């Protein structure tokens, strides 16, 4: 079990990790998040009481480094940072575990939530989305545009996710228009499964991680190459069974988990009717179709 | 975007621009069986593709050979409608391609940009103009030659016969229009109108007789009264 320390907390924030989330009122004294699982990547997210504006957070996986958080006065915000001295690092932990200023990662023993919501997402994936070499651990905000998003405006600041375009002639054989266009199973299995991401795992990380940025984050780019991935799959009338199988439960937590205030605009309606109602994949998401028809009828 | 009564001059400026109509591309005869069902006869079609300001008519003739051992026909037709557009503009000199294609149904939309993702610089649009060219079939020398054909043919015609030597093509395209609403609104009225009159001919070269400025101005006003009226029937007015 794994710590990230907290410097200190001098502006009032509500301080995300993975699902959980805890108010820290300005100059309380808290010093960090103690019990982390290993073996799953994390994100720790704020929000300041003070500004709504920018949710803004940090993916990391504590088996590749010991970060802590501190907060920079004058960016004007809690930046995550790598202590390169491992001696120190245990020394800082063990006293303010000793003083009890850490709270404790609250995972329910039954509770399978974030493995769930993370099963493919790998750190090593996560660092080619989001450029910046230099860190162990990806940040993202609100604000930030996909590589897409740019192509219709700083590339550094970007999320790298894999472009999807229905009508690109990437997606669509010469020759094979109306059939391509209509049956998306090339464009999935030939151009990206085979091509570009090499196997359904990666696939399904990227998807997972648009989700979540997406939900964390309120980040638009992210709802939308999430849905684009769902599509695709949908969309296409040769999917491989176990891919089919797996997206019906990936897709059952990331709708258990959305928060219903937020349904109204991380959910497309048109892809899900589509997807659930219209799509060659309309019958092979019963978990997916049952707990949408069960929680967001109204959408639908 | 889209195209409507605001923008309407546009049609006659000089960017070379065709309409596509896919209306008689899939055109059948619904019958029934010995058994006493429903079955569908498919007849020749054809593709309506006009350039307003040239008066130039494209006409691809679609044989019912087309269709056999298809499925879903009325789908396959918008595609096959813009694999024959693309077809021909690609057949087309640079300088005779258009920079825009207009749509007259807004289900072509799709089909046609996906052929036309190699030609990134055409624009291709739908228009709000609810334009009369499913009556095309109603002009009796363009309904002879689609019915008369064996094979895929395309045929070029001059929708406007000569009339733009003395009229422009603004006042042309009203014209046509006009002619064709009549048509399609009543048609044995309209080719009435036309041709009541034994002494004013077709050219073998032309679509529509020869009429005088003078008679075309009288001609005119009787398709306005057909439609005006037709419209009363209708509605009871
Ligand atoms: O129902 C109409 O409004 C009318 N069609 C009726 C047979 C006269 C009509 C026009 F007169 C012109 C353009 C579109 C139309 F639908």
């Amino acid at each position: 079990m794994n710590t990230v320390p907290f410097t200190s907390a001098p502006i009032e924030v509500t301080i995300g990790i993975d699902q959980y989330s805890f108010n820290v009122k300005e100059n309380q004294p808290f010093h960090g998040i103690k019990d982390i699982p290993i073996g799953h990547v994390h994100v720790i997210h704020f929000q300041h009481a003070d500004n709504s504006s920018m949710r803004y957070g940090y993916w990391f996986d504590c088996r590749m480094g010991n970060f802590y958080i501190q907060y920079d006065p004058k960016d004007g915000l809690y930046k995550m940072m790598e202590e390169r001295d491992g001696a120190k690092f245990e020394n800082i932990v063990h006293n303010f575990k000793e003083r009890q200023m850490m709270v404790s990662y609250p995972k329910i023993d039954e509770d399978d939530t974030w493995y769930n919501l993370t099963e493919f997402v790998q750190m090593d994936k996560i660092r080619k989305i989001v450029r910046k070499d230099e860190n162990q651990f990806s940040y993202v905000d609100s604000s930030m545009t996909t590589v897409q998003e740019n192509e219709l405006s700083d590339p550094a600041h970007s999320l790298n996710y894999t472009v999807i375009n229905f009508k690109s002639r990437e997606a669509i054989r010469p020759g094979h228009e109306m059939e391509d266009f209509l049956d998306k199973s090339y464009y999935l299995n030939t151009v990206m499964l085979q091509g570009i991401f090499k196997n359904s795992s990666n696939y399904f990380g990227e998807l997972q991680f648009a989700f979540l940025n997406a939900m964390f984050f309120g980040n638009y780019g992210s709802s939308l190459q999430w849905h684009a991935m769902i599509e695709l799959i949908c969309s296409s009338a040769t999917v491989p069974k176990h891919m089919l199988d797996k997206l019906d439960e990936i897709l059952y937590y990331q709708i258990k988990t959305l928060p219903e205030q937020y349904s109204d605009i991380l959910l497309n309606e048109r892809v899900w009717n589509i997807c659930l109602y219209s799509s060659f994949q309309k019958n092979s998401l019963h978990n997916t179709e049952k707990i949408m028809e069960n929680k967001y009828p109204e959408l639908l | 975007g889209a195209m409507n009564s605001s923008n309407y001059a546009e049609l006659f400026n000089n960017d070379i621009k065709l309409f596509v109509d896919d209306t008689n591309v899939y055109r059948v005869t619904v019958h029934k069986t010995f058994e006493g069902n429903v079955a569908t006869k498919a007849i020749n079609g054809c593709i309506f593709t006009l350039n307003p300001k040239t008066g130039h008519l494209f006409l691809k003739i679609i044989h019912t050979s087309v269709w056999a051992g298809q499925k879903r026909l009325s789908q396959l037709a918008k595609w096959k409608t813009a694999e024959e557009v693309s077809a021909l503009v690609r057949s087309l000199p640079k300088e005779e391609q258009p920079k825009q294609i207009i749509v007259t149904r807004k289900a072509m939309l799709d089909p046609l940009e996906v052929h036309m993702l190699d030609f990134p610089n055409i624009a291709i649009r739908p228009t709000e103009l609810r334009l009369p060219f499913s009556a095309a079939m109603s002009i009796d020398k363009l309904s002879d030659v689609v019915m008369k054909a064996t094979e895929p043919q395309m045929v070029l015609f001059n929708i406007y016969d000569d009339w733009l030597d003395r009229i422009s093509s603004y006042t042309a395209f009203s014209r046509l229009t006009l002619l064709l609403r009549a048509l399609k609104t009543n048609e044995e009225s309209a080719k009435m109108i036309l041709l009541s009159d034994p002494t004013i001919t077709i050219k073998s070269y032309h679509l529509w007789p020869s009429f005088t400025d003078e008679q075309w101005i009288t001609i005119e006003s009787q398709m306005r009264d057909l439609i005006l009226t037709e419209y009363g029937r209708k509605y009871n007015v």
